[PDB]
């Protein structure tokens, strides 16, 4: 809960709360009652919605891809990374190190594609989503023996019910996820520079278990991240320049802010 | 009865004394200490010289002109070739340490200028090209100044780093760089700036040669000015002192 | 073994909760954690600076 | 991740042109390796651990410098050959590519 | 078979709900936390810090470090205006890019006081006095030092302590204000005039600069989480 | 009719969930357990056992029993290298097929110490000394006995006790390492040189062999269950 | 008749469980059973061998 | 019940183990220790790495032929270019230290020879 304003009166003394030195970091801890007369005002406003948990714990789309039920592109793949989008990435890049559990949600929708086949009476489509850990076998095709999912975690979904949701524990060899890394993976200091070196989140595969019809159908999957049980350290300034790539912080220099007409202009 | 403007710091066989200063900033409220037994992961015993490393090393000075954008230094890379601190980190695989940054800039009452001294952890910097990444020996400098540049660096097929002062090479507002521990040198009042930084990382120990924990930045928000007659050459000097440094994984020398 | 806590209400109610999994990363988020300490970012100096006294004397 | 994806190499005529495409395989990436060199349409192809020698002008001129280790560079010769070469390395989970511009 | 009944709102996905879900990696041993310095527990600890304000964001100054500087000088007059800008912490071009302003862009309502610190960056021989004033909405921007004095003001005398703090208080009819530009919940105006004149001796520079830092008081609050209008993604990077 | 509401994640199948299900054979009487010897309660009891390491997996030796043997002999020098290999327990060709290495191939993270036992298999008259060394990552493989000595080493003297144990400790920046080949979490190098020279009398063989066994210490751990890359099924057998 | 047990958490919470069937082969799996005894596979000898003493004297 | 012929020495990250040995000679009955406060003369504080120097350094081997007279080594000069021991002594003006000398020579029952290993203080030549 926020502090309540107190009441002061007229004052003539040697005390100087206003006058200070900004050379020192010391952010002046002055309150309005030091430079004017104030009345007592109880403040029932509460600092609740501003906590890091309420700030970060909301679902946010990070990647959407397609696949088919016929032809060449029969399954989809995506290395797990939150830097694909801009809204989730900017919010996470307020801090240097974050540590949070992840809640995963998927939204899978199909669409009948234009063709010329006749008598298309489709059946219900079932989709399988499979995760491969950094080092696990990856499916060469859509009928590979990899989908046996003996140990890899997988999920099956029949089109028409509530979306599939699963919860993932903090997965890292370190003690906190690192949003920014200044360094290289190789000691010789000649290779990949940046966070890319640290990232190792595995790959995600999605596909149609059955065809379901004679005509073409294209399915699309959207992935939603929700950080739970969040901890965060060492805050840093928000991104001014627009993002360019997903692996690095490459940017184009831009204006510090927008411009007005004069220095005394109110608009 | 003394004056709070006077301060002395003694580390190892070295001392610094200030006649005019602001205060000491102590990082995130943490004074640097050693690694506990419940936070460690390496089994073999650490070495702790305690005196031959934790002293003051004085880097090369830099001239502050009327049109200087600013300078940056990597604290692990800067003390790589200096004293026994460099030799210990060379032989060992894992190094953990904290630092302090005393920046000295002295001018007369007539001279007017403003300097911002800030330490940035994980200060990853971007390349001029959007496709490639900054090359080493272009971002890093051994005991070198590594100044910034007003206006954008040209875009081409070259691992050059973007040195814009207003974006600071990280793509963030130069003004908002006050979120990290910062101290201001105002020629009319403050002469030097002292900052103490505790070890900050997502792991207990890290390889000093391939990773840089912090980046010291000195940026003149208000330019240097004077009248014909006063001294033109006005230098800035930096001294760094590793605190509570310990090393692990002794092996053959090199990197 | 259920936990009863307070609901978020205005100023100027209790709710019940049970954990159905054995993983501790399946529970709901921790929304009611109201603790602050800005003495790290603001006022990060060594010698304490009183408000009324001068900064540099 | 292929280092320096955007690069320009200026080489004099009568001197073998050296093109380097060094890469670092991701831990996530564990699939069959394919290395393809494009000239902007192929000069050489490495696939299923086999090297195939595609371009009539550069036939008998393009050969690899080292592939399994992580180096997939080529050494061209008898320059006359001005064009853009795109080195595309493929792993089943992830893919990367580097484009080099050669003058004279 | 316990008899139940499904209410409206079943099998739906809410961007902001709080439910339990079966873990996909059972009996996983997480790494033991270490103490990393500087933990953030609330966003109102990032906002209570000072941030240089680009007041001179005129013309091409935004592409230079000149935007932060406020130019003051010696003139054959008095009561001339130094600067002025409205009190719109989230929307005004002057504050949109500062730490507190960027935090506000993720919220709809804001309510509290605002600290404005000014540091003199001239010679140690130059001296002067300034009048920092805040005017509540109702009548337009004050056009003279005399109209400005009738509002909340602080007379700043430059000496040993270079900095000064004008604390803009909460004067509003409502309990909260709108971060977006609105006319019902208007802010006010903040202006600066010459209380006296800049006094400079010989062989010293008569053209100085001031710098401005903005922060929040201990009574600041925000509400209604929303999406910042600043970031824009053309396609998946 | 109790009013309920279905949350997202209903009617889905999870390869790794923990629910109850109605038995298809009600009131079934299972056979009473008998005590069979040698019960396994954890996979880290299969890993703490010694397993011969194929160090000489060169050329066609893999198709022979020769792969396990390390050839040592009498030479007119000293400080020559016997063998060397990196510390990658799950990925290195040297350890991929051992009990501990095969167990690691079902996990993503590993963290602990590693025991390496060496047994001398020469005559009872042959004698010698060996230098077993482990070098942490940062500088490449040591190319001389002198560079190897600067790292963790044990001087082994062959006598009545033929075996010797070099215990590779946990020196890492992180808490866990990656079973898959990675450059951030690199292991180190393990080499063996001649501390002195093999001394053999007359009418005895001067060409001997060593054997190497690998196991885990009492502080080994693994995480993230995954699928081994070794097995491959063309079709249902 | 419900059983309350501990959740799997990190180091450096309780959950509730009820059995709805009468078959004992319908319950959930037993994931929290942390008991080891490697003295069978390792050290499978008759005469105990101390670490510091020689193996064969 | 063990055999006095077997010995192990652990210093720093290094170990040596012997199957056949005589004993350990301990100098003049004194085990090496640090400098006391009543025997010191220098005022400034000493550095003590304690692990990066106090370990085993292995010098180059020498062939023992049928006509070899003998060999000699200066202990301070020998470890001048080896490891961190050499680097610490290079930067510093004053150094105080003690040592141990493990000499290894292994031969078969048929081979016959005798070697004398002695340490000479102030062995001016
Ligand atoms: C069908 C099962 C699917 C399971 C997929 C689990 C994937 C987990 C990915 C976690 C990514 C977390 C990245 C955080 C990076 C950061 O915070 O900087």
């Amino acid at each position: 809960r926020v502090a309540d304003t107190v009441g002061t009166g007229p004052t003539n003394s040697e005390a100087i709360p206003a006058l200070t030195a900004a050379e020192t970091g010391h952010t002046s801890q002055v309150v309005p009652g030091d430079t004017m007369q104030t009345r007592h005002v109880k403040n029932y406003h509460s600092r609740s919605e501003s906590t890091i948990e309420n700030f970060l714990c909301r679902s946010a789309c990070v990647y959407f891809t397609e696949y088919e039920n016929s032809g060449a592109k029969r399954y989809a793949e995506w290395v797990l990374t939150p830097r694909q989008a801009a809204q989730l990435r900017r919010k996470l890049e307020f801090f240097t190190y974050v540590r949070f559990d992840l809640e995963l949600t998927f939204v899978i929708t199909s669409t009948q594609q234009p063709s010329t086949t006749q008598n298309q009476d489709a059946q219900i489509l079932t989709h399988q989503i499979m995760y491969v850990p950094p080092g696990g076998p990856v499916p060469d095709k859509v009928d590979s023996y990899v989908w046996q999912t003996s140990t890899n975690p997988s999920v099956f979904w029949t089109e028409g019910n509530a979306p599939p949701r699963m919860s993932i524990p903090f997965l890292s060899i370190g003690n906190a996820y690192s949003n920014f890394y200044d360094g290289w993976s190789e000691f010789s200091r000649n290779g990949v520079y940046g966070i890319n070196t640290l990232n190792n989140m595995g790959t995600l595969y999605a596909r149609h278990v059955n065809a379901g019809s004679t005509g073409p159908i294209k399915s699309t999957i959207r992935i939603y991240f929700k950080p739970k049980h969040v901890k965060a350290w060492i805050p840093r300034p928000p991104r001014l320049c627009q993002y360019e790539k997903a692996k690095n912080v490459n940017f184009q220099p831009s204006g510090v802010t927008t411009t007005r007409q004069s220095i005394t202009t109110m608009t | 009865g003394y004056s709070d403007r006077a301060r002395s710091i003694t580390l190892g066989n070295s001392t610094i004394t200030t006649q005019e200063c602001a205060n000491v900033v102590v990082g995130y409220g943490v004074w640097p200490d050693y690694l506990k037994d419940s936070e460690a992961t390496a089994e073999d015993q650490p070495t702790q010289p305690d005196v031959a490393t934790c002293r003051f090393y004085t880097l090369d000075s830099v001239q502050w002109q009327k049109t200087s954008p600013g300078w940056w230094w990597k604290l692990p890379d800067a003390l790589s070739n200096l004293g026994l601190f460099g030799q210990n980190m060379q032989y060992h695989y894992l190094g953990r340490t904290g630092y302090t940054v005393h920046v000295q800039c002295n001018a007369s009452k007539f001279h007017q200028g403003c300097l911002l001294v800030v330490c940035v952890p994980e200060a990853e910097m971007g390349c001029a090209t959007l496709d490639n990444t900054p090359s080493s020996a272009e971002l890093l400098g051994g005991d070198s100044a590594k100044e910034f540049a007003d206006k954008p660096v040209a875009s081409g097929s070259n691992k050059l780093v973007q040195r814009v002062v207003y974006n600071a090479g990280m793509g963030v507002g130069v003004g908002n760089l006050t979120i990290f521990p910062h101290q201001w040198i105002n020629l009319r009042t403050n002469n030097s700036a002292t900052i103490v930084m505790p070890y900050t990382n997502s792991v207990p120990m890290d390889n000093m040669f391939r990773h840089n924990n912090v980046t010291l930045m000195v940026i003149p928000f208000v330019p240097l000015d004077y009248c014909p007659g006063s001294t033109t050459y006005v230098p800035i000097t930096v001294t760094i002192a590793p605190m509570c440094a310990e090393y692990n994984g002794l092996r053959l020398a090199g990197h | 073994g259920a936990q009863v806590s307070t609901q978020k209400t205005g100023a100027h109610i209790h709710y019940t909760n049970i954990n159905y999994y054995k993983d501790a990363a399946s529970n709901s988020a921790n929304r009611q954690d109201f603790t602050q300490d800005p003495g790290k970012f603001t006022e990060p100096v060594k010698d304490i600076m009183i408000k009324s006294l001068p900064a540099l004397n | 991740s292929i280092t320096t994806p955007e690069e320009m190499i200026e080489k004099a005529k009568g001197e073998t042109a050296y093109l380097p495409c060094k890469f670092t395989l991701s831990p996530e990436d564990q699939g069959p390796l394919d290395i393809e060199w494009l000239i902007s349409q192929v000069i050489i192809l490495y696939s299923g651990d086999k090297i195939y020698d595609y371009y009539p002008d550069l036939k008998g001129r393009v050969h690899f410098t080292s592939l399994k280790s992580g180096d997939a560079s080529i050494n061209v010769t008898n320059l006359q050959d001005i064009g853009t070469y795109q080195c595309k390395v493929k792993k089943a989970p992830g893919v990367a590519n580097k484009k080099i511009h050669l003058v004279v | 078979g316990l008899p139940t009944m499904n209410t409206p709102g079943s099998c739906q996905f809410l961007t902001s709900d709080d439910f339990q879900s079966p873990s996909a990696m059972p009996q996983y041993d997480v790494t033991p936390e270490m103490r990393i310095p500087g933990e953030v527990k609330n966003l109102m600890e990032i906002a209570e810090v000072d941030s240089v304000v680009p007041v001179q964001n005129v013309g091409e100054k935004v592409n230079s470090m000149e935007a932060y500087q406020i130019p003051v000088r010696s003139n054959e007059g008095s009561g001339t205006q130094v600067f002025g800008f409205p009190l719109q912490p989230g929307y005004s071009s002057v504050f949109s890019r500062t730490l507190l302003g960027e935090i506000l862009n993720y919220y709809t309502h804001w309510s509290g006081s605002i600290k404005l610190t000014f540091m003199f960056c001239g010679s140690a021989m130059a001296t002067g006095k300034f009048l920092l004033a805040y005017s509540p909405p109702g009548a337009g921007a004050p056009t003279k030092r005399v109209d400005a004095m009738l509002g909340t003001h602080v007379v700043w005398d430059v000496g040993l302590q270079s900095s000064c703090v004008l604390c803009i208080p909460w004067i509003s009819q409502t309990h909260y204000r709108y971060v977006t530009s609105d006319e019902y919940t208007a802010g006010g105006f903040i202006t600066c005039w010459y209380q006296t004149n800049i006094v400079v001796p010989a062989d010293a520079q008569s053209s100085c600069y001031i710098m401005c830092f903005v922060s929040a008081c201990n009574d600041f609050s925000v509400r209604l989480l929303k999406d910042t209008p600043f970031i824009s993604q053309q396609n998946f990077f």
